[PDB]
RNA sequence: AUACUGCCAGCUGGGACUGAGGACUGCGACGUAAGUCAAGGAUGCUGGCAUAAUGGUUAUAUGCCGCCCGUCUUGAAACAC
RNA sequence: AUAUGUAAGAAGUCCUUGUUACUUAAUUGAACGUGGACAUUUGAAUGAAGAGCUUUUAGUGGGCCAUUUUUGGUAAGCAG
RNA sequence: CCUGAAAAUGGAUGGCGCUCAAGCGUGUUACCUAUACUCUACCGUCAGGGUUGAUAUGAUGCCCUGACGAGUAGGCAGGCG
């Protein structure tokens, strides 16, 4: 009793009834995979540019 | 006979008319409908909408939270206005004299807010005083903090709390949860 | 209720277009024009027969 | 059986060129790239670090991340029926600027540089493009070009 | 508070006042039409006389049918005439035309019957199946008053204005039009002249570039 | 349909590098204007290197018979493609204007070779008023000196179904 | 001149289907003007019957059409159950 | 050729750089910022019949046919 | 067009029949009719709206407007027993 083995039959329509609307992007990507040396960095100076701008409107 | 761009029949996909029997709560609809209908100010027909909602959907608002929002330089004397359950918090000691509407209130949010000299105001006398809803602060409780929200979205690497009774050693903790046993997730 | 057409109904027609009013009086549909006989080049009837 | 390998069925995709073969010049290693900068992706077959996979062959992403010898390529690849973020580590080799939106940047500063003479003297800039317009009336003489008649030729054999 | 008659003659004053407007405004658009065709035929008259040859202007709008009904359509001609808005058999759309306009009609060509309409099929179409679009709803134009309350904002304050928008095609042409509902025509009333609609008009059948017979097949149908 | 004449005169799309191209022109029998300019862009795209997209189209004038009332001797040089293959071949009509003498050279290819519109070719049409020109027999044969001939068995087409005589065949 | 084509907010007739709405309000036209109108949906005049006459139901006849349901199935009227 | 990635702006463009344990020979850069110049044309077309976002659950998981591309086979109302 | 051209019940351009066809090829019109298209009425669904009179009407009431309607497996809703 052989049957189908394979088709994209009907997939592409599938996709398409509620389908391949673009992703959604955002403002301030994840910073996930980013060079840990330079997330360092930008903890520290973050922490420096917070701290100066409290002082500078306190 | 159509090439149809959208699906047909299509309901609203929001509420009107709250699922809720209370004759009361339709008297208020009733009354927040003619003010959303008849007085173009955005905060009836914002009132009218959070009128429509569901219980899960009206988070508890806690005393806490009506006095952090009252904290907002020249909130002070806002109304703060609450369509839910305003609920007691001990975390706090001291409460404003503010004056608060809201569609429920406990005992111990009512016997603060009146200890500390502000008022617990109906949403109908609030229509009464306000009904352009001038000068108001709505406050909404935290919806995503609900246990039932946490399962959401469960997935591989999501984390986000497994469904389950029991909690603790050898209940979920192994291969598929560990390095040690098998894989992580 | 009820749609009334122009190009029938006159006062439908009126009711859209005040000047439908000076444009059936003056007959504007029918309008003759000045004659001026700018004679064409024999180039261009030679090229229309060439054969 | 059927055989799905990191490379499989890249045997042009991947070869080098036509007398192009051989060490890859200086100026690919001395481009620099930042963090949100457009690239195409095209592998070098000689450099076998940091190899593209063959579906991000011809690919454009955005730069995230910017390593000693690579960077990190954001690309939103169709899975199903939806898009999914893919962070890709190329080598520069196989890396290369986009002028994609290098010419929308040309655009911008020509727009600014009208915007800022209108500013001065307010001359119906226009600064929006317009597709190509269909052709206005025109006038062409025959003086030395009379028109020459053509006919359908008689059909020969030519062989 | 009486409110009986004298804010009712304010009303009639200003919408006298409107009328007359509307007057001279259609006077000066049939004087620019007139113009424009009288330039048309002194310029290829001239250049006839001075030896060259005179080159129509390329036809700036079109109008489209759907002549094909909506099964066993492909995706992408299926788009492409929903974003035309000729979602159903016999839709017409008026449209100007691009390199992208043109590229649109070539997509769908085995699908439409379109052409190069004139002020009088214009007309007819806005008098007669003139539907406009106001809060997603069809209703009949009927009167300058909802013309005006719908695009007064581009200068567009009568039927005649809309029209005229739509023929010598204006920087509002895209407001205009889609104010303007998709035509519902009936099949024309003579037939359609050929025994098979879907081959080409060149081929003896309907679908295509008919250039100026798209104002005899659409004056049929309307 | 009833075929008209067009002369079609179109150019290449003028370039910088060289304006106001050769402006070629041709003589097309076609149905309407639409049909007139489709091919002349099918013969000129056979002939030159332009297309519609590459070229324009700066003339076109439907032409008359010179004299639409008078009898004249049409021999129509065509190529036409069979089942198997090309070929040129060469007729003639009496007729009383071009547009006519093609239409009916068009059903004459139809009947004699199931030639259809696409796949023929009219090379050339040329109005030869003297005879010993006239090649054709059938053609020939009624340009006879004083000729005069009948109309044997007239069928009389009758408007209602039944008769009530037996018909006649004179003429 | 005629033909062919285009236009007319050109004119003059013969037919058919429909008459939804139910005080007014609106947009217009008419010597602008008191008022009238074909202008946000049929009124006016008249006749016969007032009863199985119309109509409903039912049975038949006639014209056209109509395979046996349920099921499993890619597919059932199936010589599948 | 047809299909295919990206871009066509306000989360944009340009400026003495404020922070940093990163980087630089180096207030060199890198990243993130304060402040500053810029709408009624905020930067192609067409449409938009609302856009986005969750939760939960049914049935299905034997398919078959047509045009075109195409494999095995002499071929098949064959198989893929 | 003819020869090439042979299969089993009697037999199928659908049939009768048709020969300057009612055949073949090609032009021109006229005409016929789908549950399609246009316009109208009515039903339902969806959507957008209007509406606080002391009055005799229960505001999921009374209204205006537009667009839609195929359906197995299946889902939901409003109802009948």
């Amino acid at each position: 009793a052989k049957s189908k083995n394979h088709t994209a039959h009907n997939q592409t329509r599938k996709a398409h009834r509620n389908g391949i609307k673009k992703p959604k992007t955002y403002k301030y990507p994840s910073l996930k995979g980013v060079d840990p040396k330079f997330r360092r960095n930008h903890k520290h100076a973050l922490h420096g540019t917070a701290k100066a701008l409290a002082a500078a409107k306190k | 006979g159509i090439d149809h761009t959208s699906k047909q029949h299509k309901r609203s996909g929001h509420r009107t008319a709250p699922k809720s029997d209370n004759v009361y709560l339709k008297l208020l609809v009733k009354l927040y409908t003619f003010l959303a209908r008849r007085t173009d100010a955005p905060f009836n027909k914002v009132v009218l909408k959070a009128l429509f909602l569901s219980k899960i959907n009206r988070p508890p608002v806690s005393v806490s939270r009506i006095a952090r929002a009252l904290k907002q330089e020249g909130a002070a004397n806002k109304t703060v206005v609450v369509v839910g359950t305003v609920t007691d918090d001990a975390r706090i000691f001291e409460f404003p004299k503010t004056t608060v509407a809201a569609l429920r209130f406990t005992a111990g949010a009512r016997a603060k807010i009146v200890k500390a000299g502000g008022e617990c105001i109906t949403l109908d006398q609030l229509a009464v005083r306000a009904p352009k809803g001038q000068n108001t602060l709505i406050l909404r409780g935290p919806r995503n903090s609900r246990e039932a929200v946490r399962h959401f979205g469960m997935g591989p690497h999501k984390g986000k709390a497994p469904r389950i009774l029991s909690t603790g050693r050898k209940f979920e903790r192994a291969r598929g949860r560990r390095r040690s046993k098998g894989f992580k997730v | 209720v009820l749609k009334k057409n122009p190009l029938k109904n006159k006062q439908v027609l009126l009711r859209l277009n005040p000047y439908a009013k000076v444009f059936a009086a003056e007959k504007l549909g029918s309008k003759k024009a000045e004659k001026t006989g700018t004679k064409p080049a024999a180039v261009f009837t030679e090229t229309l027969k060439h054969d | 059986g059927k055989s799905h390998g990191y490379r499989s069925r890249t045997r042009y995709m991947f070869q080098r060129d036509f007398r192009k073969h051989g060490a890859v010049h200086l100026s690919t290693y001395l481009k620099v790239y930042k963090v949100g900068d457009i690239v195409d992706i095209k592998a070098n077959g000689s450099i076998q670090k940091g190899m593209p996979h063959k579906f991000y062959q011809g690919k454009t992403g955005v730069v995230y991340n910017v390593t000693k010898s690579s960077v990190g390529v954001i690309i939103n690849k169709m899975v199903g029926n939806r898009y999914l973020e893919k962070r890709l580590n190329l080598r520069v080799e196989h890396i290369k600027h986009s002028k994609c939106r290098q010419e929308f940047l040309e655009r911008v500063k020509a727009n600014a540089a009208k915007r800022a003479e209108a500013k001065a003297q307010g001359v119906a800039v226009q600064l929006k493009r317009q597709p190509a317009q269909p052709r206005e009336s025109r006038i062409v003489s025959t003086e030395g070009n009379v028109p020459q008649t053509l006919a359908p030729v008689p059909y020969e054999t030519f062989i | 508070a009486e409110q009986v008659a004298a804010e009712r003659a304010a009303r009639k004053a200003a919408n006298k006042e409107k009328r007359a407007i509307i007057l001279e405004r259609n006077a000066a658009y049939q004087k620019e039409y007139e113009t424009a065709e009288r330039n048309i035929i002194q310029a290829k008259r001239d250049a006839k006389a001075a030896g060259s040859y005179y080159v129509e202007a390329q036809h700036k709008l079109v109008f489209v049918v759907r002549i094909k009904g909506i099964n066993k359509i492909p995706p992408k001609p299926r788009k492409v005439l929903q974003l035309l808005r000729l979602t159903r058999i016999n839709s017409g759309t008026f449209v100007k035309v691009t390199k992208a306009t043109l590229e649109l009609l070539k997509l769908i060509e085995p699908y439409v019957a379109y052409g190069y309409p004139s002020y009088s099929t214009i007309r007819q179409l806005v008098y007669k199946r003139g539907f406009g679009k106001i809060n997603k709803q069809r209703v009949p134009l009927s009167d300058n008053a909802i013309i005006e309350a719908n695009l007064g904002k581009y200068g567009i304050l009568s039927i005649d204005d809309l029209i005229h928008e739509i023929i010598t095609v204006g920087p509002h042409f895209k407001q205009a039009n889609n104010f303007l509902w998709p035509f519902k025509l009936s099949n024309p009333s003579g037939g359609w002249g050929v025994p098979r609609k879907f081959k080409h008009f060149i081929q003896g059948g309907s679908f295509g570039n008919r250039e100026e017979f798209i104002n005899k097949l659409v004056k049929s149908m309307n | 349909a009833h075929f008209k004449e067009y002369q079609v005169i179109g150019r290449r799309l003028p370039t910088e590098s060289v304006p106001e191209p050769k402006l070629f022109r041709m003589r097309i029998f076609a149905s309407n204007e639409v049909i007139a300019k489709s091919r002349y862009w099918y013969f000129l795209q056979k002939l030159h290197k332009v297309k519609k997209a590459s070229g324009e189209i700066v003339s076109i004038n439907q032409i008359n018979e010179a004299h639409p009332t008078k009898v004249k001797n049409f021999g129509v040089w065509v190529r036409y493609d069979s089942r198997s293959g090309t070929h040129n071949m060469y007729k003639e009509i009496r007729d009383v204007s071009r547009v006519a003498a093609v239409e009916t050279l068009y059903q004459d290819m139809a009947a004699r070779h199931r030639a259809r519109f696409r796949s023929i070719h009219i090379l050339k049409v040329a109005e030869i008023e003297k005879t010993a020109d006239v090649k054709r027999q059938y053609v020939k044969q009624f340009l006879t000196k004083d000729l005069k001939f009948p109309l044997p068995h007239r069928v009389q087409k009758s408007t209602k179904t039944f008769s009530y005589k037996r018909p006649s065949t004179f003429y």
